[PDB]
């Protein structure tokens, strides 16, 4: 209180999809929630707003980057069921420095007390944490959730992130909250990795086409037709995950594996 | 140059393009002497290292007062833990200088781009000592700070370490020369204000207390964040022009006297002899400076108050007043004193700005040392801008000295020809 | 990370800037953050130049990182070429720009400019200033001349190129003058002086020389090697700093040109050093440091021309390491190869010399240790870019060197008097009036140590402690100090 | 030397596609060099059945004195003769991966490794958040973009297209086409293709044998032919390679604005 959650994981694994629907889940459970997109693509919260809202650097440009003139709610936008949405924005692809932009955005949001006066803050970070700037949300989060699939490259990415969390835990309060299985029918590879590392699965989503469709319709899973295939299970799962983060979540003691170890571990 | 804006009869323009200014790292050059018990360790590249010693290394140092933790390939490749590295470096530094009481980890473009969390490093290092050395952090990076903005960073970092108190106190914020500090304190004591303290202090370990009942006068125009942070701790930030020349200093002093409800007859009986003598001292410089066309390039945010003083009290004509940054609320009182139709340019395109200088051919161009000598070779007289940050220019009694700084290069022009 | 109180060299782009500014008709687009324009002051204040460096900085800010920094450098390349219209263009990055990797150099070559473009690849986190200058100078010439005996037959005077001299180099202004003068008196013309004073058009004339004179190897050795491989042009390797060195240099160049037959007394140093007031200079202990070239030069002068005893020697030029080690071996020393100021300071402190011949940074440690100092090499500041004629090379350079290296030392009569009488009220211990300014030791042992006349007291204390350890001696007394003296 | 750069949404299957494509080229008798530009260094392990040492680790071994290195030091032979290089990079949330990748590409160019071979494949990460990960573009002839039939991958593709167009102003690199991957249908993709000018060069469905191949640390060509989908996928990789040799043409494409693609995609 405030519960600050950072969502990391393999690229395209469904971090933005999960974060948006999770925010919607918290709001349905009564909590007031802010979601922050930490990605130059600014595609984190559009299913909450049905729109692509201007980014943090957009608002700054309008004010010619003058701190003293800056207005707090100017980069915040109301979305589904009262969820507040912020996109950090970033440079176009292949130039500038998205790392600085994201990291500096996080600090700007902290200094303006935006991580306070709300129940749940969710940082939705990009896939490739290529520098310190994109690890900035980890400096404020209470828990990190890692999204993964039941395959090699996803789990291998999760492992690298686990090492990052442990490094950050040496100097910040952030702890691992658990694993979110996504786009997978089974968990055999995931639970194998969990067994050796000490991680736990907090939520399991199958490969559901209604989820893919929901992003295309710019809405949460809660705004999809309930009679459409799989919609009910998915909705329930997001609510269950939100309830778990309110009622059950616990700091997980976990040690990452070496590259050669996770190599020999995964497979058949 | 975009579409103009209009404030207090004056024109506010903005220009984008190539800049010629110092990064905030350069604040070390004056700060290390204001507070000799402090060390300034930059975390950056060899460029940052080269900057500081090219500035201050003309002087010979028996004892080092600053330095750079230069990022290596392994640091960029993440093959060495940044926090372990910082700790080791700070360790071996305190070996060479075991008398350091306060250590500033100064952020640079490299450290800020890749976002090394120096602030947490500073916190952790402070913990590991805490009885001996205070370790703090501020950014002096070029991408974030211009020149004197570095001091704003440094002072803001000291604010959380200021003791908490609800006592009567007049706080003077911003670097003052020692005799100027003493002079202003003496005058303030004549008005009945017994508690007057300076921020920054002369020793980093002896910070003035703060809280409600503390009135803060800003002596320097570049303390945007520091003022905001001082206000967050309960202090009242008095609004006033800046103590440059008779006019600015008078109103600056009056602001504090008004807040402390000092009787006007007392502040007049105290300031009158000072003002009369100042007008007398200013005369020969006014004779040299009146009617001269002035052009100031962005450097320090001192340009607006300087222009105000040189026009109002020395009778110079302002062609263009460039600033690297313009806090409009903070420059408010100052903008009201400026002559009507003053042309103020925020930001810079140095090549286009140079063209404007060349087309006008001013009597005196206030500029940086990257342009000073080249302009002299073009037959354009200059006044190197950095000097005002390293001169005792504040107060009624220093008005003539401030004017002399601008009269001097013109005087020399005459002596040599 | 590397703790650096003082850096002996700047980042490599400074070396690149030194090439562009020393030359004419060569512009330099530098991708760099706002603030890196401090480099201009190296040329406008230290070199005191009345013109802006031919450098266009992109000067990006933090707000630009959220935008198209690549488009930013492209615009500045357009502007720079249009406005300045140079013969050739250097394009490079600073340390910070190197992080964001906008590839500004290759970008420049795809913008349809019709002038030669040198794309500089300088690793700011691995290489330094001199490497930067040498690399830039090398690539520019390699780029200009890639596609592409006699003087006796033509009936003309031999002509050589002077390669190496540059702004922010050490006394390059006058070294060039001195050497050019000396060559002309030896009947040898100058073809092209580069980079200092040369245009890209001048660089095209480089193969027209009968031989290359490599005055500053740190800057021009790579180039002379390339010119030799591609155009058969031989190059001198003896740098003419010092009387003997200038003589060897003359003999070397004569061979490469094929001439026959430089006298010693053309400099005044030999007589001054031979004269009786230089008698007491014999064996004065000196520490030497700086770039490779000037260290090697100073070493021979101190040892063979002045009669000093070199007690410490080193360089920050790692590319010159094997030569400094060879020179140190002849001197019976181990060479200090480092860029760590604290290591240099420590080495000076340990050998406790009477004189330090180093860089601007050695003045720092000499001040703290109270040792007479003189600057013989970059890094330098404004005092070492004087108005007067001040070469280090050739006959007159040796004259300047004699005056400057002897000046910090206490003078003869005063030094004798302080060794005789220690109880004065004005002429006290460690006082130099010509500068115009007013394991356990027994009480018996330190008394004999105070007898030692200052600047040599440091070595005496070391040698006595070394002596006391070297034997079964415990504590120290007045006799063991006299024993140590007779032992060494 | 035909130089190809592979970009696309994170986790879309860039490394999976690249390695199998490199294998396909080699089965066509072509000499192939694949370069992983990702701190994860997980591009080529299916070609070598193991983690090959990274360039940054090799550099670190020689204290970053790159002149002491030869191609044999950081280039390793894999499936059917394919040569493999991993740039490597910092641990997650440290250093500057862009800088590192930028340095790797330069080292490779120094040793003429982009010249002394038939086909070169740069396999780049998903989040092109700086210039370092655009570094392969100066050397590439074509850029392939991998996407799925959904909003987020196509949107990401649109951003990459804008970046390629920019570089193409000063570089020879051109859009070679779209690789549809992990999708049963193509309706949203062709909706994007028609309006931009891009065309689909290959189509791979969601095949579990492919997921399994990453886990088995091998190419699809080493999978059992009787396992479902293996032969189909092999033939689609062979076809794509055949296209890049005989059919590939520089595409004239213009990206959509954020609002446009936002409204274009959907139902
Ligand atoms: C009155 C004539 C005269 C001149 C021109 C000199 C120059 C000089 N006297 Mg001196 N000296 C003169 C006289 C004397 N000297 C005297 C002593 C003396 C000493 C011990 C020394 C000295 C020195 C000098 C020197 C060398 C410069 C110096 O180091 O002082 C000059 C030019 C200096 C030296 O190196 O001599 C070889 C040195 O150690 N002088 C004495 C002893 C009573 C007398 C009368
Ligand atoms: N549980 C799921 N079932 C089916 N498709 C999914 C699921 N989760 C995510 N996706 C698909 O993955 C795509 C990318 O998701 P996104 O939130 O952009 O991932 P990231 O934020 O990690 O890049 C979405 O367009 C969606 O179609
Ligand atoms: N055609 C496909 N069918 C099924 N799964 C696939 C397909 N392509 C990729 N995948 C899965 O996607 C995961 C991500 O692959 P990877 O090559 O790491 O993507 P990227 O390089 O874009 O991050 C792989 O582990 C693989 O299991
Ligand atoms: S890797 Fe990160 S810190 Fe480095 S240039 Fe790219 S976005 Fe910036
Ligand atoms: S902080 Fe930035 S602008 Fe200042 S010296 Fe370092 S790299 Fe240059
Ligand atoms: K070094
Ligand atoms: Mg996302
Ligand atoms: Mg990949």
């Amino acid at each position: 209180g405030a519960l600050v959650i950072a969502v990391y994981g393999k690229g395209g694994i469904g971090k933005s999809t999960t974060s948006s629907n999770l925010s919607a889940a918290f709001s349905k459970l009564g909590k007031k929630v802010l979601q922050i997109g930490c990605d130059p693509k600014h595609d984190s919260t559009f299913t909450l707003t049905h729109k692509m809202v201007p980014t943090v650097i957009d608002i700054l440009e309008e004010v010619d980057f003058h701190s003293e003139e800056l207005r707090p709610q100017d980069f915040m936008f109301e979305g589904f069921n009262g969820v507040q949405c912020v996109e950090s924005g970033g440079p176009p692809a292949g130039t500038g420095c998205g790392g600085y932009v994201t990291g500096q955005t996080v600090k700007l949001l902290k200094e303006h007390h935006l991580l306070e006066d709300t129940d749940v803050v969710i940082f939705d970070v990009l896939g490739d944490v290529v520098c310190g700037g994109f690890a900035a949300p980890l400096q404020h989060a209470n828990y990190c959730l890692i999204v993964t699939a039941n395959d090699f490259d996803s789990i291998f990415a999760m492992n690298r992130i686990v090492a990052a969390i442990n490094a950050k835990a040496k100097n910040y309060k952030v702890r691992l909250g658990g694993v979110i299985a996504n786009r997978s029918a089974e968990l055999d590879q995931i639970e194998k990795f969990n067994e050796k590392t000490g991680l736990k699965t907090m939520a399991h989503f199958r490969n559901v086409d209604a989820i893919r469709r929901s992003r295309l319709k710019k809405c949460t899973i809660f705004e999809m037709d309930p009679e459409e295939e799989g919609v009910l299970e998915v909705q329930n799962e997001y609510l269950s995950l939100a309830k778990k983060m309110i009622d059950n979540v616990e700091p997980l003691e976990a040690e990452p594996l070496k590259d050669r170890e996770i190599f020999d571990l995964l497979g058949f | 140059l975009g579409s103009p804006e209009f404030m207090s009869g004056s024109t506010l323009l903005k220009e984008t393009g190539p800049r010629e200014v110092f990064c905030g790292l350069t604040s070390i050059v004056w700060l290390h002497r204001r507070m000799p018990d402090a060390f300034f360790l930059v975390v950056g590249s060899r460029t940052c290292a080269h900057l500081i010693q090219s500035a201050a290394g003309v002087m010979i140092f028996a004892e080092p007062r600053f330095g750079t933790a230069i990022l290596e390939e392994r640091d960029l490749a993440g093959l060495a833990d940044a926090h372990e590295e910082l700790d080791r470096v700070v360790k071996s530094l305190l070996k060479r200088r075991p008398e350091i009481r306060t250590l500033f980890l100064v952020g640079s473009c490299p450290s800020e781009v890749i976002k090394i969390d120096l602030s947490r490093a500073a916190e952790r290092l402070s913990s590991q000592f805490n009885g001996q050395v205070r370790i703090l952090n501020y950014s002096g990076s070029g991408i974030e700070t211009t020149f004197t903005q570095g001091e704003d960073g440094a002072l803001k970092a000291l604010v959380p370490l200021m003791p908490s108190s609800q006592e009567e106190q007049l706080l003077l914020a911003g670097t003052l020369a020692n005799p100027v500090e003493d002079r202003l304190k003496t005058i303030f004591n004549r008005l009945g204000i017994q508690k007057v303290e300076s921020f920054p202090p002369r020793e980093s370990t002896k910070l003035p207390a703060i809280g409600p009942g503390t009135k803060v006068l800003l002596a320097q125009p570049y303390l945007t964040d520091t003022a905001r942070e001082l206000k967050d701790r309960g202090a009242e930030i008095l609004q006033a022009p800046f103590p440059l020349g008779v006019e600015g200093s008078q109103l600056w002093i009056e602001a504090a006297a008004n807040a402390f409800k000092i009787k006007k007859t007392l502040v007049d009986a105290t300031l009158e002899p000072l003002i009369t003598r100042a007008h007398k001292a200013l005369k020969p410089y006014v004779e040299q400076l009146s009617g001269k066309k002035l052009f100031l390039l962005p450097e320090s945010q001192l340009e607006i108050p300087l222009a105000r003083f040189l026009s109002n009290e020395c009778g110079m004509k302002l062609i263009e007043v460039g600033v690297p940054y313009l806090n409009r609320e903070m420059m408010g009182p100052e903008l009201d004193l400026l002559p009507q139709n003053t042309r103020i340019v925020e930001g810079q395109h140095v090549e286009k700005q140079l063209d404007r200088v060349r087309e006008h051919h001013p009597d005196l161009v206030v500029c940086g040392m990257g342009l000073a000598n080249p302009l002299e070779a073009e037959g354009i007289s200059t006044k190197w801008s950095i000097e005002m940050v390293f001169s005792p220019i504040h107060g009624i009694d220093q008005a003539s000295d401030l004017a002399e700084l601008f009269a001097r290069p013109l005087h020399r022009q005459n002596l040599l020809n | 990370m590397e703790l650096t109180l003082w850096t002996y060299e700047g980042p490599p782009h400074i070396g690149a800037m030194r090439i562009a500014t020393s030359m004419k008709g060569l512009h330099y687009v530098l991708h760099a953050p706002q603030g890196d324009t401090y480099a201009d002051l190296l040329f406008t204040m230290i070199e005191r130049r009345g013109s802006r460096p031919p450098v266009t900085y992109t000067t990006f800010q933090a707000r630009d990182l959220g935008g198209d920094t690549a488009e930013l450098v492209k615009g500045h390349i357009f502007e720079a070429v249009e406005r300045f219209k140079p013969e050739a263009l250097l394009v490079g990055e600073s340390c910070t720009a190197e992080l964001i990797q906008d590839q500004p150099g290759s970008l420049a070559k795809g913008m349809g400019l019709n002038i030669p473009i040198v794309s500089l690849e300088l690793p700011a986190y691995s290489k330094k200033e001199n490497w930067g200058a040498s690399e830039t100078f090398y690539q520019l010439i390699r780029g200009l001349l890639k596609e592409i005996q006699s003087w006796q037959e033509e009936g003309r005077r031999p002509r050589v190129n002077l390669l190496g001299p540059s702004l922010l180099g050490f006394r390059c202004r006058d070294d060039v003058l001195e050497i050019q003068k000396i060559l002309g008196e030896n009947g040898i013309d100058i073809n092209v002086i580069a980079p200092l004073g040369a245009s890209p058009s001048d660089l095209m004339r480089l193969p027209k020389a009968d031989a290359n004179v490599c005055l500053y190897p740190e800057i021009a050795e790579s180039t002379c090697l390339w010119l030799e491989r591609n155009f058969k042009t031989p190059f001198t390797k003896v740098v003419p700093i010092g009387v003997k060195a200038t003589q060897d240099f003359l003999e070397e160049l004569y061979e490469l040109l094929g001439m026959e037959v430089s006298n010693s007394d053309q400099s005044k140093l030999p007589w001054y050093s031979k004269s009786v007031d230089s008698n007491y200079l014999t064996g004065k202990r000196v520490f030497i440091f700086g770039d490779g070239t000037h260290v090697l030069a100073a070493a021979r002068i101190a040892n063979e021309e002045l009669g000093f005893e070199v007690v410490g020697i080193g360089t920050y030029s790692r590319e010159m390491a094997r030569k400094v080690r060879a020179a140190a071996t002849e001197l019976g020393l181990e060479a200090l190869i480092t860029n760590d100021y604290l290591e240099v300071e420590e080495s000076i402190k340990e050998c406790a010399p009477e004189l330090v011949l180093g860089t601007q940074m050695e003045r720092h440690s000499a001040k703290r240790l109270g040792i007479p100092c003189a600057v013989i090499s970059t890094p330098m500041h404004v005092q070492d870019v004087p108005a007067r004629y001040s070469p280090q090379m050739g006959w007159e350079g040796a004259n300047v060197i004699f005056d400057d290296w002897v000046h910090p030392l206490m003078m003869g009569l005063e030094e004798h008097l302080i060794g005789m009488f220690r109880h004065d009220f004005e002429f006290t211990d460690g006082h130099q009036s010509h500068l115009g300014h007013l394991i356990h030791w027994t009480s018996e042992g330190e008394s004999e140590l105070a007898k030692i006349p200052f600047f040599v007291r440091g070595k005496v204390r070391r040698n006595t402690e070394k002596y006391a350890r070297q034997a079964g001696c415990r504590e120290i007394d007045g006799e063991t100090l006299l024993d140590a003296k007779a032992h060494f």
